[PDB]
RNA sequence: GGGGGGAACCUGGGGAACUGAAACAUCUCAGUACCCAGAGGAGAGGAAAGAGAAAUCGACUCCCUGAGUAGCGGCGAGCGA
RNA sequence: UGGUGUUGGCUCUUGGUCGCGCCUGCGUAGGAUAGGUGGGAGCCUGUGAACCCCCGCCUCCGGGUGGGGGGGAGGCGCCGGUGAAAUACCACCCUGGCGCGGCUGGGGGCCUAACCCUCGGAUGGGGGGACAGCGCUUGGCGGGCAGUUUGACUGGGGCGGU
RNA sequence: GGGCCUGACUGCGAGGCCUGCAAGCCGAGCAGGGGCGAAAGCCGGGCCUAGUGAACCGGUGGUCCCGUGUGGAAGGGCCAU
RNA sequence: CGCGGGGUGGAGCAGCCUGGUAGCUCGUCGGGCUCAUAACCCGAAGGUCGUCGGUUCAAAUCCGGCCCCCGCAACCA
RNA sequence: GCCCGGAUAGCUCAGGGUAGAGCAGGGGAUUGAAAAUCCCCGUGUCCUUGGUUCGAUUCCGAGUCCGGGCACCA
């Protein structure tokens, strides 16, 4: 964990839960690396992956998108983490926060059903940055 | 096994209910009674010994109600006792019940 | 039926309620029944899947 | 080891010639066609004869054709 | 001041079984019969930490009615506000 | 027989299981110890880079990995090859360890003052001792005892058979 | 034997067979939405008659009918199993 | 007689819930070791599964008849 | 029904890569009657069915049989 790294991990309270708008604000102070990174959102799901059933594939994206339409995937590894672009290190805030909002909504689409509240952890980090906690 | 020498509490009877079976609750087809008999309920009761008026001082209480024996003690440390036989310091301190 | 003839049930795909009762035997026919069905609700032949009775 | 039997059936014509019958009725029963089927007669499942019109039972012999029952409306 | 007695009636503490269920165990009989304590010319109960849908009634007890209703029930026999 | 009440004063010693630290994950191919997806074309290094003393931790049987010293401009990754899958770096996680702290347990030891026993002597001495006894509650054994069930047909009933 | 299929239908059922009860059997034809056929038509499983089990209690999926002052909920009803 | 079990190379036993396959030990026979016999070692033969019938494409196997063997029962008088 | 074992070669058994251990039975070295011992065999419905995998004896859904304990049976 060098140098840089920790500048990014001054810039993220690790007890804290953040907004949809938040994660707009800090991500654009994350992005330290020497390129435009892309977004990344994550979350833990609440369902059996050994479970045939119980399961998350699906298409969304929309509005902004990938930018690299903007269709974008997500699928579920044998862990029950979903993750997924888009957003890029700027991408202006107030702009990524509505892109960050509507990917939540989709796998909020998909409960299989499973057990309990879908959006277990979530989280919201960029390419070479730390992580943030989020809200959905 | 008899009675509560502050509260009253006495043997009570009381069904012993023997059951078979799951609960509707759980998924079951219901509680069936495989047997109901008399048996008796008895009070905890307890000796606490007591010093009073340098005469010790004997209870016969249920443990809900052993703080009540030294509480007649602290009211009774303001009555004439000295020198009284202890059955009848006894019939003083239940007096102030 | 027995062990290897069961009783099963068929859900209507669209709609997932259970119109129809039948039997199979899942050695001969180890996959699930897939048929076409009236389905009340729907009020519509559908493509019926199998379900555990 | 013996001691065995089953439930009488019932089985025979129920209505003659000359008989009038409304349609559902029973004409037969029978196992197979020991009767066959003839003018506004149908056939179940169980190879049953009943009447499909009102009308009056008529029994015909047509040899190797086999015996055929008819209803003729009125 | 108490003790002991009193036909039945009364309240409290205890508390069956035959029987019914055409067997029987839950259930029934029945909180009955009986034992015990206590009270009296009666006893119990009694001035809402009530009822329960009327923005309602108004301590208790007793009769009629509500009603064999609502319900309870090996949802059986029955039991029963 | 577990919990708990009566039921108190000290004390040693352990084991589980949750939470953040950290590592760990190896068929054969492959540079070789590749956990799973997703981001990813850059990433570390003057806050000390390639190697190969010391340890600690592990290891599949090649090595991996953390802390410490040595040093004195470099390492990676992309590319590309084999690949079912690709290597940096980052994120969310899965498996299983490891310390630190939740919590919850079992295996002790002493003490005296409730309880218990006992001493021609008793507001006391001595012995046991928070056990035992006793209350509520849990499961177990339990013809010692209690209530009952233990079918019908039948060339009598039983046995047989139905 | 082959092609295409799922009528091994949903909502009904004149009429009868059988019959102590209860059960058990057959059923033309009407509507919905289908299959096969040029069509007539046939199809509510199998050439037929064995391959089975009333209630009660409870499980599951529906339904959204009841919901102990009201809105919910608990729990139940109804349909399917 | 009733109930239960059984009959398979020469002997004593598997196999048959379970259809398509017959196996183990000893014995027998041919060969070796030994002076010779046994023990031991190598190799081989021998069963149509009590018998008749049925079911089946196929019967040791499943079903029935008949024969025989074993165990149990036959009580209130 | 709930939990824990079991079902992998002819016997008895070890275990996301896969099929190995001791014996059974075959070989060959020991130079020998024998055992013992070393190198070498390899026979594997991994209890079914579906599913996730590059790959399933292994993981997940549904089943079957056997043992221990518990619970339930209109
Ligand atoms: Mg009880
Ligand atoms: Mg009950
Ligand atoms: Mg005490
Ligand atoms: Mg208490
Ligand atoms: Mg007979
Ligand atoms: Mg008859
Ligand atoms: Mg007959
Ligand atoms: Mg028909
Ligand atoms: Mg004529
Ligand atoms: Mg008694
Ligand atoms: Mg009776
Ligand atoms: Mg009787
Ligand atoms: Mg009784
Ligand atoms: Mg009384
Ligand atoms: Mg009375
Ligand atoms: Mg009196
Ligand atoms: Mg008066
Ligand atoms: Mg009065
Ligand atoms: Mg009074
Ligand atoms: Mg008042
Ligand atoms: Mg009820
Ligand atoms: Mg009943
Ligand atoms: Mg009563
Ligand atoms: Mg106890
Ligand atoms: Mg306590
Ligand atoms: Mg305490
Ligand atoms: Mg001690
Ligand atoms: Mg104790
Ligand atoms: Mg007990
Ligand atoms: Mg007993
Ligand atoms: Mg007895
Ligand atoms: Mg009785
Ligand atoms: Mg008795
Ligand atoms: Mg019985
Ligand atoms: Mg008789
Ligand atoms: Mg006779
Ligand atoms: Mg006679
Ligand atoms: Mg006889
Ligand atoms: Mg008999
Ligand atoms: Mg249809
Ligand atoms: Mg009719
Ligand atoms: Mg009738
Ligand atoms: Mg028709
Ligand atoms: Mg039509
Ligand atoms: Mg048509
Ligand atoms: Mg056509
Ligand atoms: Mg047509
Ligand atoms: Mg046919
Ligand atoms: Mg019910
Ligand atoms: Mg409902
Ligand atoms: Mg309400
Ligand atoms: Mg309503
Ligand atoms: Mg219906
Ligand atoms: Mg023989
Ligand atoms: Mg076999
Ligand atoms: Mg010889
Ligand atoms: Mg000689
Ligand atoms: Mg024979
Ligand atoms: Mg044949
Ligand atoms: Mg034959
Ligand atoms: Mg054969
Ligand atoms: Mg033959
Ligand atoms: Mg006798
Ligand atoms: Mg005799
Ligand atoms: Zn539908």
């Amino acid at each position: 964990h060098g140098k840089r790294y920790r500048a990014l991990l001054e810039k993220v309270d690790p007890n804290k839960i953040y907004t949809i708008d938040e994660a707009a604000h800090l991500v654009k102070e994350l992005a330290t690396a020497k390129f435009d990174e892309t977004v990344e959102v994550h979350a833990k799901l609440g369902i059996d992956p050994r479970r045939s059933d119980q399961n998350v594939r699906g298409t969304v994206s929309l509005p902004h998108g990938l930018g690299k339409a903007g269709r974008i995937e997500f699928r579920n590894d044998k862990t029950g983490a979903i993750h997924a672009p888009v957003g890029k290190a700027s991408f202006p805030p107030e702009k990524l926060a509505d892109n960050i909002r509507a990917f939540i909504r989709a796998l909020e689409a998909h409960k299989p059903g499973a057990k309990g509240t879908f959006l277990r952890s979530v989280y919201v980090t960029t390419t070479m940055g730390p992580s943030v906690r989020i809200n959905p | 096994s008899k009675v509560c020498e502050i509260s009253g509490k006495r043997p009570i009877v009381a069904n012993s209910i023997q059951r078979r079976g799951k609960a509707k609750r759980e998924g079951g087809v219901g509680k069936k009674t495989t047997g109901i008999s008399k048996r008796r309920q008895y009070p905890n009761l307890q000796k606490v010994r007591v010093r009073v008026a340098g005469q010790e001082i004997t209870f016969r209480v249920a443990a809900s109600h052993i703080p009540k024996v030294y509480e007649l003690v602290e009211r009774a440390k303001g009555l004439k006792l000295e020198g009284l036989s202890p059955k009848e310091i006894k019939k003083e301190l239940l007096k102030l019940l | 039926a027995s062990e290897v003839r069961i009783k099963l049930l068929l859900e209507c795909t669209e709609c997932k309620r259970r119109n129809y009762a039948t039997e199979k035997n899942k050695r001969n026919t180890p996959n699930k029944l897939e048929l076409r069905k009236y389905c009340p609700w729907c009020r519509k032949h559908t493509v019926h899947r199998e379900v555990k009775i | 080891r013996n001691g065995r039997d089953s439930q009488a059936k019932r089985l025979g014509v129920k209505r003659y010639e000359g008989q009038v019958v409304r349609a559902g009725n029973i004409l037969v029963r029978q196992r197979g066609t020991r009767f066959k089927p003839g003018k506004n007669v149908g056939m179940g499942r169980d190879f049953t004869l009943f009447a499909l019109v009102d009308g009056v039972v008529e029994f015909q012999d047509r040899g190797r054709l086999g015996r055929y029952v008819h209803v003729r409306p009125l």
